[PDB]
């Protein structure tokens, strides 16, 4: 339940990726992206964010999350991986980590 | 956390450049779009404000120390008007209109859009 | 190094395989684990590691790497996710990154 | 990066400790390999050793840091045979030996296992 999140991959570097949430009370949720640690706040109902392929440190727009990434994936040279992981922080309970992949095809 | 009247200059700000924003895509892609998918997008504003205020704090205190004195409110307002206008909703307009995924409007969403932008509640961390 | 893979347990309490193969320039290959960096030289030939699911820095063996993990994975409630990624530095040109994943089956 | 004779000392007691362990497997899982694959095995604890020698050194280094003196060539020799004990090679020789993975027996593995293990050359990083 916590876990599903709902991810729509781009299939180019250029468009970012879209998630979509819907909401032990949850105290905090932050994503480790490439370009830092991204908080934000699920708020009950749906919660939607960008999450972008490439980094412009100077033109970004602010609190943007950048993708881990590009990796290489075993026996498998038409896609590369991107990724992020969030942890999800409860009053009662231990944390959550969760893993969010998208996969792009290679130029 | 944050003085009041700066919250508010920042949700203002924030919520007019949204609106700004969504008001310019929907003269293009607003025909085909019923009244309350309307209502829905002007609440996923809101809403985006909402998720991702935490993470607009982090900027705007980096923003607001490099002043090298105390704010004021006029500071907030340039800062909430700057975020008003980068954040590119449209990415979410498009995908959402595309996909035929504009939320039902539920009583939760009216409610945030029938507040003042000044009454929008956020949570800081 | 094109030619590598890793070979998944179905148990926490055996390690992962990784195998990689070198034909042939290769400068430093660094492993990004749970527990630390770890170098590693890839000889010409066949390359082996052990990956591990679980941490004892006590009475783990020397220099053994640790998966990240385990993660949730969203829409996937059978399966979590362990992953490590690597850097190659090359003598000339951008170094190359690798994702090492393994997804373990829930209790 | 390191005294040859310290050096020495380590890389023939990680190898002696590998191959008595290699020699316990094989007792049990043996009879069914070919004279090859068990040269193939004995190959893979000296590739191991040279695979591994750069993370070995970090380890080795934190605990000559921590002895309370300056190393002498026994401590090497006692760490190489830690190393040797410790390393459990037996979950690749099953997973070779399971999956018919045990890797072609080639040239440049006859070298390497014809070598003294003193002699097996090592890549500082
Ligand atoms: C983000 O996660 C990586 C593992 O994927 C970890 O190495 C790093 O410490 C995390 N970053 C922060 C800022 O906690
Ligand atoms: C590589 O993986 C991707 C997604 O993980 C998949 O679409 C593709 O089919 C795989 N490679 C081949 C050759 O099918
Ligand atoms: C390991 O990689 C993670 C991303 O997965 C990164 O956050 C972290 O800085 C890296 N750690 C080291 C020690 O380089
Ligand atoms: C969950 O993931 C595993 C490994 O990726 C896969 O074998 C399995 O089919 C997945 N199940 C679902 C329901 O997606």
């Amino acid at each position: 339940a916590a876990a599903d999140w709902d991810v729509y991959c781009s299939q180019d570097e250029s468009i970012p990726a879209k998630f979509i949430s819907r909401l032990q009370a949850l105290e905090k949720t932050e994503i480790n992206c490439s370009n830092g640690l991204v908080p934000i706040t699920q708020e009950f109902g749906i919660n939607m964010m960008l999450i972008q392929y490439t980094r412009n440190e100077l033109l970004d727009s602010p609190g943007m999350c950048v993708f881990w990434g590009p990796y290489s994936v075993p026996k498998n040279d038409t896609v590369v991986l991107y990724t992020v992981t969030a942890r999800l922080k409860w009053s009662e309970g231990p944390p959550t980590n969760l893993s969010i992949q998208c996969y792009m095809p290679k130029s | 956390f944050l003085n009041k009247a700066f919250e508010v200059a920042l949700k203002v700000q924030i919520i007019a450049g949204f609106d700004r924003g969504l008001v310019k895509w929907l003269r293009v892609h607003g025909r085909t779009l019923s009244t309350v998918q309307k209502k829905a997008l002007y609440f996923v504003n809101r809403r985006y404000m909402q998720t991702h205020w935490a993470n607009y704090m982090l900027w705007i205190n980096k923003k607001i120390d490099a002043l090298g004195r105390t704010p004021v409110v006029g500071d907030y307002t340039r800062l909430g008007a700057e975020i008003g206008r980068r954040i590119d909703m449209a990415y979410f307009y498009d995908f959402l209109k595309d996909k035929n995924m504009i939320p039902k409007y539920l009583p939760y969403m009216e409610e945030i859009n029938r507040m003042r932008p000044a009454d929008v509640p956020v949570k800081y961390m």
